[PDB]
């Protein structure tokens, strides 16, 4: 229904940035009402399109420095700040954003995607479990579940 | 024959550097780099030259005709190419520019996966194939063809890389900019303005025809008078492709490559980042430059003219700094060929960390 | 030799239709069309073929090498080119597409200033210079080079144009769109959406490799299933370059080009707009098509296959409507070639104006 | 009231771009309903904030290529496309985005702000009259009237 659009746009946004190695931190709200974490980033309330997401995580802008929050099928806010986790199972040499993505699924029923600004590999974080180097179909099958 | 000189292949566009030739470059130059994987990653960047569009098309037509993945960059300096090629693990990069030359000239230059000039072995085979009058190289078809996805945002990537190398923002400094109407135009003005600095723009208005026309590192006289006019603290004069830097002090005097090299390598030895406290340069450098080096206890090694030798010596010995009189300066901690804005950032680090005007920092070097 | 067939130059791309050829095309053809002003104005469009990027680059390379001012359109339907080349007083236009053919095949088409296929005299001189083994044409240098200013906005000047050719908006009509993963993808969807129509899309997700794959005017069985699935009042099926159109009624049945020619020209006679109440067609047109034409007092001219003869018919005598059983419908009141969307909007005009559903309007002509 | 914000959001966003020489183009609907020009961009329906307008025009992105539309105190759509004016009073120096700014104030009761990507000069276009090289107070006063 309304689930085939907004999922199409997310996949096209993610495949865009992963070919270009642009740091990407994308959280989607499900059951855990993350209202306290939305008020830390620039309010948007904008309808989701692949082009708006790519513009949000551009190298140096006011909005890039953080996460994009996804309540309903809208972009709640951008540049939001999440908790880090300090779990030992984070391979060091990365993190910063990876640490804050597994850190927001440790507290919530949400789902967080990341594109590593060092390699371009698409990650995913559900309930404190991180899966590195996801494929394109892998992300779609994964999202179709949501 | 002899297509690949020092700065790659060059010539006056359409007449010498025909679009027919630039296509043959990207088709054979793509096949040499294709020996690893079946879809290599070649990005491409250019300056503002009106020929640049015609050549950019003929080149990519060759790159897609052997199945290479191409990323167009639009207008970006040759530093930005080098930085992105290595930073995206791409198999090579291309620059369509002819640096400081008149507008009617253009050229093609190549960089390896590491961000250095293509090995002379590869350039041999590229020339080998430009002599067989038979195009028996493969012709992929269907989905085996090349793919294209633009990356015009690669600008601010390299720009994001420049911003961090500022020890701090340059608040309280009035700087004039001469961009030669080149690839540095839209790039530089973002940089120092995002670093909180009073910017005054000239040569920041290209139109594909006005590259290096009375402006740039090769004709700093226009910037000399403009600095005094807006009474700027200094002025920076990049060239066409943004690989050289020629500074001008508040007095309006010109500040050449050897005065920039001294001013910066002294500040680096202070921060200790100067590796082994040595600097590399060419025969062209001025005598007093070395005398002033001695006075600060900085060793030095010398190499031939041309920067493929300046880079060769820093390589084997692991040296930090190296440049030319031309204003072509290489900081190997950061980039792999001569960066004009990165040299400019390091000069502003000096001016802010010490607080002296640029005339005073330059006077430490007494030209013979 | 013989480069210009019916739909311009064709061949599977890279192996046959080579980028070397596509450069010869715009360099020699641009010269043929440069004979008036020393700076012609050619604008260039293409479908979604992944080879379309290769040839577009190689094409523009030739045009820039003889001084022609080039406007890139990007992805737009061939009817859009013809509308823009004429509505901009530009000297010619080029469409890199190979309608309804597989993704591997591509082709160069040429339109004149008026919006028709180039005069057979000019196409002759084009293959003339392609036979001389000496590129002895002029090679402008410096300022005299070609010029390229992108016009990706032509997509909506052609869209604005179709918007007015809707006698009113299609509020309350549900339609299912198959655009063949071709040029009409982004165009058609906006059109009927801003026309306040209940749009339902499929085959509107192109990726340079899926064009004319089980979708489009040639493979209608996907839409037919789809139209019944979402119980949409009708289905429209453009093709890869958006010049043909195949309709699907609410029952799911197919509505070929003869039937759409009947539906529209019948409704046009009711508004006095059918010139002399005659329609040009082809030998390919079914017998019952002509049987129900006379039943409505509409006369008919028959010509040979190929729309260069259906347009030649409508040329010498000033007729209003012609077309083929293929779905290639020409409405000379608005455009110079076959238009899928213009054909589509005329159909929508008939659907809204009589209230009747499409099955009923198509039942008046009985196929033999 | 609610007018000081969204005006403070535009000023700090435009002064952002003017220092960096980024070509902008923002039109402010008032009485002329601009539906037939909002259905030409990437719809958003977002809430106005300084940092979001900045990310919209960044030298080259999806969303950069066009004109920001502002219905209500909401960013109605981005990458919108405006008609050009072909008026002889447009200095041949500039054009493209200044040619459309005056071109959209000819049809409408709208107000356009323009940043010239060649100089950084903030301009403004109302009822066919454009005014080049505007000052900060002169953009603040012009916007307080709306």
């Amino acid at each position: 229904e309304a689930q085939q659009k907004t999922i199409e746009a997310i996949t096209k946004a993610i495949n865009y940035m992963a070919k270009r190695r642009i740091g990407a931190l994308l959280t989607i709200e499900r059951d855990t009402g993350m209202g306290d974490y939305i008020e830390t980033g620039i309010p948007l309330n904008a309808k989701v399109s692949s082009e708006l997401l790519i513009n949000i995580f551009i190298p140096n802008t006011p909005l890039h420095d953080g996460a994009v929050i996804m309540k309903n099928n809208e972009i709640a806010a951008a540049a939001c700040y999440l908790p880090l986790s300090e779990s030992p199972f984070i391979s060091k040499e990365l993190g910063t954003r990876h640490r804050a993505a597994v850190g927001i699924s440790e507290v919530t029923d949400s789902l967080t995607i990341i594109v590593s600004e060092e390699t371009g590999g698409v990650s995913v974080a559900k309930n404190g479990d991180l899966h590195r180097e996801l494929t394109e179909e892998a992300l779609k099958e994964m999202l179709e579940a949501e | 024959g002899k297509y690949f000189g020092t700065d790659g292949v060059r010539g006056v566009a359409n007449s010498e550097l025909t679009p027919e030739l630039a296509f043959k470059v990207g088709r054979f130059g793509g096949y040499v780099l294709t020996k690893d994987k079946q879809r290599p990653k070649v990005l491409i960047g250019r300056d503002t030259r009106i020929s640049g569009h015609m050549l950019e098309g003929a080149l990519v037509a060759g790159l897609l005709s052997i199945g290479a993945e191409v990323m167009r960059l639009g207008v970006i300096s040759t530093p930005g190419v080098s930085y992105l090629t290595k930073a995206m693990d791409a198999e090579a990069g291309v620059m369509i520019s002819a640096s400081h030359n008149p507008v009617q000239d253009n050229g093609i230059k190549f960089f390896g996966g590491d961000g250095f000039k293509l090995s002379d072995e590869q350039e041999a085979e590229i020339e080998r194939l430009m002599d067989e009058p038979e195009d028996k190289l493969p012709r992929p078809v269907g989905a085996d063809l090349g793919l294209v996805n633009d990356y015009f945002e690669g600008g601010q990537k390299y720009l994001q890389f420049l911003k961090q190398t500022a020890d701090e923002d340059f608040t309280g400094i009035h700087v004039a900019l001469d961009c030669a109407n080149g690839a540095t135009s839209s790039l530089a003005t973002h940089l120092f303005a995002d670093l909180d600095a009073d910017v005054s723009t000239m040569g920041t208005s290209p139109n594909g025809l006005n590259i290096n026309d009375g402006v740039g590192s090769t004709h700093p006289e226009a910037l000399s008078a403009f600095v005094k006019e807006k009474n700027a603290d200094l002025g920076l004069a990049f060239d066409g492709d943004g690989d050289r830097l020629i500074a001008v002090d508040e007095k309006g005097n010109i500040v050449d490559g050897d005065q920039i090299m001294y001013i910066c390598s002294k500040h680096l030895k202070s921060e200790g980042r100067l590796k082994d406290d040595t600097v590399v340069s060419t025969v062209m450098s001025n005598l007093g430059f070395y005398k002033a080096l001695e006075k600060e206890g900085i060793k030095s090694v010398q190499t031939a003219v041309g920067d493929r030798y300046v880079v060769e010596a820093m390589k084997k010995d692991g040296y930090n700094v190296g440049g030319e009189q031309s204003g072509h300066l290489i900081f190997l901690d950061y980039n792999t060929t001569g960066d004009g804005l990165l040299s400019a950032i390091m000069l502003m680090n000096t001016l802010k960390a010490t607080g002296k005007p640029l005339s005073e920092l330059a006077a430490e070097m007494q030209k013979f």
